[PDB]
RNA sequence: GCUUGUGCUGUCUUCGUCCA
């Protein structure tokens, strides 16, 4: 599903179909993010039910996101080049 | 519902804040320190701790679990490590920016060469945009070549003359006009010295330069500690049945770590300055070509085969890069492709689908009291007969593969379960031909299951697709949800696309032998007898049963 | 370049930053699939033909409405209030003719894409209400005048009571109101189309409903549609022209291949 | 092992000419040795010492085995070639030209 | 600009509706000066870094965004596409709430 | 699970010493700071509650809920059993027992008089609400005892602590 | 596991009478048999088969 | 110490409950999910004031799943211990390593290393107790202790007290 | 604050095509997940057809929140928007 | 008494198919 097909689906106005194509029919992934630093550095043990961002030293302000696996890979490669992409779930102003 | 339960609330991303990573943050988010170049412990499995494939960095194996989060390969995202460098080095992407900042400030007392007393400087301060603010401040302070001990009343200036800094390779040279003519000396500006100078810059001066005290600090452009990506970023491959080859990034990190140990041992034992310079330039070259191997004006880092090293930068650019190749467009599931054929006996919004393609593709239908009997009939039919089904999905998400189930005839369906039934008649599907020049290249059709291995189209839709039947192929996409089916059937359907907004005229018409025949049949001297008239009238689906006089 | 441009619920066209690109999409706020070529009847012709077609004089007996087309033909001559209404209609038509001929279309072109096909609506009304036969019409002239005048103030492109909103709304429907007034003229309705009361009310309601249905929908990604609509002809295609000239225009090249001036001289 | 069948192989690990083959069926049986696990704790005849490296037929193809070749390579190890034969009848969607 | 584009399009007999070229030249002249449809025109805007990097000069744009501590508000379609979210366009330009008042009936 | 009305608090670089919870230093953290915000965003003060005030509030709320659930038609056990959840029932039973066995003021009017004395007093206009709650809860008898148990009151020597304690003992039912 | 998997079989009834095949899938009575000449696999009930043995063709019941 | 706090909860409702009784069902679900819970950030939530008149607002339909998400804001009474605070307690169990007390729902453990030496544990006593010449502390005896450390769990709080300072011990 | 009072609503009173598609999809999904139906179904079984029947009779219990570019919004009931 | 096994490389190069 190339870029031109994406533009055609934008021109149709079908946002739900585009989201389903690019996530459910492809690399859908779930990550946890700290609510303070906004980094994907949470250490989650789901069956032990314990979450922790060791850097920010917090256990309660943690969320889960559904993002493409390629987006996760891109953010990790950016982090490898010392760039800090921080994902926040609220606006500031 | 394909992910195991987590008590963390589910939210979406509203803002992305960019910035640089501080050494404190790199040390804090790390789970282990990488200091051993050897990948394998003793060539007897169980990779060495503190190495580039430490088991705390994450698990990329089916039977092994991550020692940091305890999750399996499917769920573990990978964890970062760090690698302390013996000497600081430049980040290859920020060297011109470091040069411009060095021009902007004073190399001895870390202060801007000009203050707000100059009205032009105040105007340069006023602009909110950090890039333009930095550009203006740089355009001003570049001219100023001497720190002012007193106000042009002491501004804290040390009075020293500002050198001329020129870039060559990754090395900056600061030419001081030491005290008409004299003998000027150009001395190397080592990364440690610039780092120390940047570290003394006040927060307010940092803000004046367009940097941010919290996220983007000027001394963080110098690498003192290197984050180590998890194995998920740099997976190993299986070249043959036995030997497995390491990724390019792993080899480059091994080279960096060897150079670091070399620098450290050399400094500790005995220090001829020339040898220090050689080995430290080797370390700088390795760190620079680990991130950018397309540096102009110097040779590329090569593999043992002679092919150049694949750097991180080259993973993100081009058609096959991360952005264009895996985010703006990707390969998707639930799709089909085959040759297309014409069918005069199909409706305008119908598509003929081969039986094998209908058996392969599926739609997950929710079991309700309106369809439970039909769905259990489909489940009894099985994955090899049409109309059948391929999977039964429980509420908890466990799939039941109907191929390898010995009691598929004894499966009882509960409300709320999902059945992945075969593609059936009148299911909306998206149909597409490349290149997709306009929005009429993707339209939603209705499925009709037919024999033989081609897709079948009404001939009036061949114009918007720009298709013919001399070998062309077209793609088909199956929606997987009720909302997505409604979107396809109410927005992208073929009848809704008859008139195009480009020229406010139709894009579909009568073509080919239908056009020739309608010209021939409507000539003034064409007459038809009663029996043929009855046949032609019965051929009309919308005919009301009344024969005209 | 155009991917993030969308029509919003206030009618404006904006990008992802909220910067306004157009205060109304297409300067008329209409969808590109809802317009057809129609002729504006006040633009062409001579002054004699325009006067003969549109002027109704209730004093002179040979330049009035025909007596076999209206049942009230007797008590019509000599009225002054009705003559004032007819004069107001004619002055509005003359103003429309001046406006179109002097500001909008100066070369006399009068076949332009507009919404709501009026000819189709009129012939549909004629077919539905059986407007054939020489039967006189019961449609009074003030009814025609007030119906057309009220119709020309219910074509809502923008909603609101602010004065700027009203000015923009009046601006957006100028050409369409000119078309409607040129077609639904009193003499034309009474003689050429021969509508009655029921047909007239049906035509007014149909015009209003169809104009409401021709507006662009908020949420449209008109930028991508414009990009595809411009790039599609480029696929199928001494002054440089074609694809190199399109490249020169889109790149804003400083040195074009064939610079040229178009110099116009004074009349003499 | 793979999901395909192995009953069409002979003692020498090679299929014989004249046998019907469907997709994924195994036509060449090959194994490579592997250092045994702690299964010497006691597994009389069921301790794994080999890993399967067999060659399956292409999933989209089927036909008849036409000829099986056995020889030795330049180095000196065994070397096999299996040829499959099938008939293709024209149908809807096949390309022709003058 | 509209006259030149119309000349180029209409020379070979083709026809394009006015609103498309009007939107194009309005984007090309909205900033007070001529903005070319190139990286020098498009990528010198105030849009988000993620939206600009996906066109051209990806790594340079990301390095500049990191050094400048840019904040992407994720309002464009490209950011939501590459984050796997419902883009604020078409059917995603509004929200759907549950009408408790009507449900009483 | 439940989220406070205070949000944001993003990453920075400075570290402060007024971050650890400490009753003696009167550092109650951000979520229990002296300044709070309601659902309307208006200014709001931290609301401490003594055992008398807490007992009155829990009894009032529980009896209101019990009356509402019964169609608008005193025992602690039945009132605890009104609530749902076995662990919730155990928690409310433990709180009811703790409050009952340490109730300094079981009367509404006595609690009202205590609250008015501890609020409208000029000396108490500077006292932190946590200090007020601790004084009304622990039932101290001596200034030295109160200072030892509550170190924050040592720095506030402009408070007529002894007479306030004697008034509290007088109001306390023997 | 059925004793008829990967065994040569002959069809005795229906539209494919007298065609030699091999049993590939056998779950509940609907044996999947590939046909030697037509490159296809067809479903068939166990009643319509004839399993080869060392002494001629045997019916399904008389073999299991 | 007890406090009044303005709390919020996110409640997700399945479409099968989209009926006229949606508001009351959400209220009872909120009560069952809030009353008696223990969150380390806040402490212990004991009761919710005005529990039958809580505004729930309008729920937002989650795209792709149909279920509505509700934001419910409420005021509740919350109790949380603090480091360095002196509170009363009741001894619940006696052990050689120390004694376990109960402060409402919270259980506080005090080790012998934080107990004065004269309060020697007597296991022969009926019931077993930590007794001195003039003091005798056993099960059910009123004790005044000072909270020194607090341990936070996923949905539990563990506190550690001490009685080695003045104005502590038996009361 | 961001909410706009019902008397001064200035957006179009007609249901757009995107809103119609999204409302039909959401209602069909809810019906397929066992939500109560507010219209009498004669013999209809398909959730989308039932949703369309509900829409034609103005019985869909959903609210559309239309967002303005500045951040404010208007709330419109599905029963007070004109549908063609 | 006897029970059926559960998956796949990477990187280049060349030749092709349908549009343009
Ligand atoms: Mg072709
Ligand atoms: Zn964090
Ligand atoms: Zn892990
Ligand atoms: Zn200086």
């Amino acid at each position: 599903f190339g870029e031109m097909e994406r533009d055609c689906m934008i021109a149709h106005g079908a946002a739900g179909f585009l989201k389903e194509r690019l996530m459910e029919a492809s690399d859908a992934f779930r990550v946890h993010v700290c609510g303070i630093c906004g980094l994907m550095s949470v250490i989650a043990n789901l069956k032990k039910n314990q979450f922790e961002c060791r850097s920010c030293k917090n256990k309660t302000n943690i969320y889960q996101l559904h993002i493409p696996y390629a987006a996760k890979l891109l953010f990790q490669e950016l982090m490898a080049m010392n760039i800090a992409p921080r994902l926040y779930t609220e606006r500031s102003g | 519902s394909q992910f195991p339960y987590s008590s963390a609330p589910l939210r979406s991303v509203k803002e992305v804040q960019f910035g640089l990573l501080s050494p404190e943050e790199i040390r804090a988010i790390s789970v282990v320190k990488i200091e051993y170049p050897e990948i394998m412990d003793e060539s007897r499995q169980r990779p060495r701790e503190g190495g580039l494939n430490d088991p705390k960095l994450g698990s990329i194996d089916r039977n092994f679990k991550c020692q940091t989060c305890g999750e399996g390969m499917a769920e573990c995202p990978g964890h970062f490590g760090h690698m302390e460098l013996a000497k600081p080095v430049f980040h290859i992407g920020f060297i011109p920016k470091i040069k411009k900042v060095c021009e902007c400030i004073c190399m001895n007392c870390g202060k801007l060469l000009l203050d707000e007393t100059n009205p032009t400087m105040a105007q340069a301060i006023r602009i909110r945009d950090p890039k333009k603010r930095f550009n203006a401040v740089w355009q001003l302070c570049k001219t100023k070549m001497v720190c002012e001990a007193d106000a042009p009343v002491s501004r804290g200036g040390c009075g020293n003359t500002q050198p001329v800094v020129r870039k060559d390779g990754m090395k900056l040279w600061g030419t001081w006009k030491k005290s008409r003519d004299a003998q000027p000396e150009r001395k190397l500006l080592t990364p440690g010295e610039i780092l120390n100078v940047f570290k003394h810059i006040s927060p307010e001066d940092c803000f004046r330069l367009g940097f941010n005290e919290d996220y983007a600090r000027p001394e963080w452009m110098i690498i003192t500690v290197l984050p180590v990506p998890p194995p998920q970023v740099r997976p190993s491959i299986a070249m043959d049945e036995t030997t497995q080859g390491q990724d390019d990034l792993t080899h480059k990190l091994s080279d960096i770590l060897k150079a670091n140990i070399n620098v450290q041992k050399l400094e500790m034992d005995g220090s001829p300055q020339h040898i220090i310079n050689e080995v430290e330039q080797l370390l700088q070259f390795h760190v620079a070509t680990y991130m950018d191997n397309d540096i102009a004006g110097q040779p590329q880092a090569l593999q043992k085969s002679g092919r150049p090293v694949k750097a991180i930068r080259a993973r993100l650019k081009g058609k096959e890069g991360r952005l264009r190749g895996n985010l703006m467009g990707k390969r998707v599931d639930f799709s089909a492709r085959t040759v297309i054929s014409g069918d005069p006996n199909l409706e305008l919004d119908q598509v003929g689908v081969p039986i094998s393609i209908a058996k392969t593709l599926s739609y997950p239908e929710t079991v309700t009291q309106y369809n439970i009997h039909r769905l259990t009939e489909y489940v009894r039919n099985g994955p090899n007969e049409h109309p059948g089904a391929k999977y039964v999905i429980r509420d908890n998400g466990d799939r039941i593969d109907l191929r390898y189930h010995k009691r598929a005839g004894d499966i009882v369906l509960q409300y709320g379960w999902k059945v992945e039934r075969h593609l059936m008649d009148d299911d909306p599907v998206l149909f597409n031909r490349q290149p997709s020049l306009h929005k009429m290249s993707m339209m939603a059709h209705r499925v009709k299951v037919m024999p033989y291995s081609t897709f079948r189209l009404n001939l009036s839709v061949t114009s918007p697709y720009n298709a013919d039947f001399d070998g062309d192929e077209m793609n088909l996409h199956v929606p997987q949800s009720e909302e997505t089916r409604a979107e396809l059937s109410q927005l992208c359907a073929v009848p809704l696309q008859i008139v195009s907004p480009q020229s406010n005229k139709p894009v579909m018409g009568i073509v080919q032998d239908t056009l020739c025949g309608v010209r021939k049949m409507t000539l003034r001297d064409t007459f038809i007898e009663y029996e043929q008239v009855m046949n032609m009238l019965f051929w009309v689906p919308s005919w009301d049963g009344v024969v005209p006089q | 370049a155009l991917e993030d441009i969308m029509v919003h619920y206030d009618g404006t066209t904006r990008n992802s930053l909220g910067d306004i690109i157009q205060f109304l999409y297409g300067e008329d706020g209409l969808d590109g699939t809802q317009v057809e070529r129609q002729t504006i009847d006040t633009i062409p012709g001579s002054d004699k033909a325009f006067h003969k077609r549109y002027y109704v004089d209730l004093m002179d007996e040979k330049n009035s409405i025909k007596p076999d087309v209206i049942e009230y033909a007797a008590d019509i001559l000599g009225d002054v209030e009705l003559q004032k209404e007819l004069n107001s209609e004619y002055e509005q038509l003359v103003s429309d003719r001046k406006f179109l001929r002097e500001i909008v279309f100066v070369n006399g072109d009068h076949n332009w894409p507009l919404p709501v096909n009026l000819r189709r609506i009129i012939q549909n009304a004629q077919q539905i209400f059986h407007l054939d036969r020489a039967k006189a019409s019961d449609l009074t002239i003030p009814e025609i005048i007030h119906g057309v005048r009220d119709l020309c103030k219910k074509l809502f492109v923008l909603r609101g009571e602010n004065e700027l909103i009203k000015e923009a709304q009046q601006n957006a429907t100028s050409l369409f109101q000119c078309l409607v007034r040129a077609r639904l003229a009193t003499r034309r309705i009474l003689e050429e189309f021969r509508l009655n009361r029921d047909a007239f009310e049906w035509v007014l309601g149909t015009i209003e409903a169809q104009f409401q249905r021709s507006l662009v929908h908020p949420g449209e990604m008109v930028g991508v549609i414009a990009a595809q609509s411009i790039g599609e002809p480029a696929t199928q295609m001494n002054v440089t022209l074609g694809v190199p000239r399109l490249k020169e225009i889109l790149n804003v090249a400083k040195n074009i291949k064939t610079p040229a001036l178009t110099v116009y001289l004074d009349r003499e | 092992l793979k999901h395909g069948t192995y009953e069409k192989l002979d003692e020498d690990g090679l299929i014989a000419p004249g046998v019907r083959v469907s997709g994924d069926d195994i036509i060449i049986g090959k194994t490579t040795p592997i250092p045994p696990d702690t299964e010497e704790l006691g597994q009389r005849t069921k301790y794994h010492t080999k890993r399967d490296a067999s060659t399956p037929l292409r999933s989209t193809e089927n036909g008849i085995v036409d000829q099986v070749l056995l020889t030795t390579n330049q180095e000196g190890l065994k070397f096999v070639k299996v040829r499959m034969r099938t008939t293709k009848v024209p149908q809807i969607g096949d390309k022709f030209a003058s | 600009l509209y006259k030149e584009i119309l000349n180029v399009i209409a020379f070979d007999g083709s026809y394009v509706n006015y609103r498309h070229m009007a939107l194009l030249v309005d984007v090309m002249t909205s900033r007070g000066y001529l903005m070319a449809i190139t990286r020098h025109g498009i990528n010198r805007a105030d849009t988000g870094a993620l939206m600009r990097c996906s066109f051209e000069e990806t790594v340079e744009i990301l390095f500049e965004a990191g050094a400048a501590a840019e904040l992407d508000d994720c309002r464009g379609v490209s950011e939501n596409v590459m984050l796997g979210q419902l883009a604020p366009m078409g059917t995603g330009a509004f929200d759907v709430m549950i009408d408790e008042k009507l449900l009483t009936s | 699970v439940s989220t406070s009305t205070v949000g944001a608090r993003r990453r920075r670089a400075k570290q402060q010493v007024d971050d650890e919870e400490n009753a003696t230093l009167l550092r109650l953290g951000p979520e229990f700071a002296l300044k709070q915000y309601d659902h309307d965003g208006n200014e709001h003060d931290l609301i401490a509650l003594s055992l008398s005030e807490s007992r009155l509030l829990i009894r009032e709320a529980l009896k209101a809920r019990s009356r509402a659930r019964n169609g608008g038609v005193i025992d602690d056990d039945e009132l605890a059993k009104v609530t749902s959840g076995a662990v919730a029932n155990g928690v409310v039973k433990k709180t009811l027992d703790y409050l009952n066995t340490f109730a300094r003021f079981k009367d509404e009017e006595t609690c009202t008089a205590v609250d008015q004395l501890l609020h409208n007093s000029s000396d108490c206009s500077v006292l932190h609400p946590f200090e007020i709650a601790q004084l009304s809860s622990l039932g101290c008898e001596d200034v030295d005892e109160a200072i030892t148990l509550i170190p924050s009151l040592a720095a506030k020597k402009e408070v007529n602590l002894q007479r306030i304690l004697d008034e509290l003992n007088r109001l306390e039912d023997p | 596991r059925d004793p008829t998997l990967n065994k040569t079989v002959k069809i005795r009834q229906g539209g494919y009478k007298g065609k030699i095949g091999i049993v590939k899938e056998a779950n509940g009575d609907r044996f999947r048999v590939e046909l030697h000449n037509p490159n296809k696999t067809i479903p068939i009930p166990c009643s319509f088969l004839l399993i080869e043995s060392t002494h001629g063709w045997v019916p399904y019941e008389d073999f299991v | 110490m007890f406090f009044l706090k303005d709390l919020s909860l996110i409640l997700t409702l399945h479409p099968s409950y989209f009926g006229p009784q949606m508001n009351q069902y959400l209220r009872e679900k909120l009560l069952t999910d809030v009353e008696g819970t223990c969150t380390g950030q806040f402490g212990y939530i004991v009761t919710v004031l005005d529990g039958m008149n809580i505004d729930v607002g309008k729920g937002r339909i989650i795209p792709g799943s149909g279920s509505a998400e509700f934001e419910v804001k409420y005021r509740a009474v919350v109790w949380k211990p603090f480091k360095g605070e002196v509170v009363d307690a009741i001894v619940s169990n006696v052990s050689p390593i120390g004694f376990f007390a109960d402060v409402g729902p919270l259980n506080v453990f005090v080790s012998t290393r934080l107990i004065p030496d004269n309060l020697v544990y007597n296991p022969s006593n009926s019931p077993p107790a930590y007794m001195s010449n003039d003091e005798l502390i056993t099960k059910g005896s009123k004790v005044r202790l000072k909270v020194v450390g607090t341990r936070t769990d996923v949905n539990e709080i563990y506190a550690i007290g001490s009685i080695k300072e003045d104005f502590l011990g038996a009361i | 604050e961001l909410a706009i009072l019902k008397e001064e609503r200035t957006t179009t009173p007609y249901l757009t095509k995107y809103e119609r598609a999204r409302i039909l999809g959401t209602r069909a999904l809810q019906i397929s997940m066992n939500a109560p139906v507010l219209v009498d179904i004669e013999g209809e079984t398909d959730p989308l057809q039932i949703a369309m029947k509900e829409l034609s009779q103005r019985k869909i219990p959903l609210v559309i929140r239309r967002y303005l570019p500045d951040g404010s919004y208007e709330d419109w009931g599905c029963d007070e928007l004109i549908v063609d």
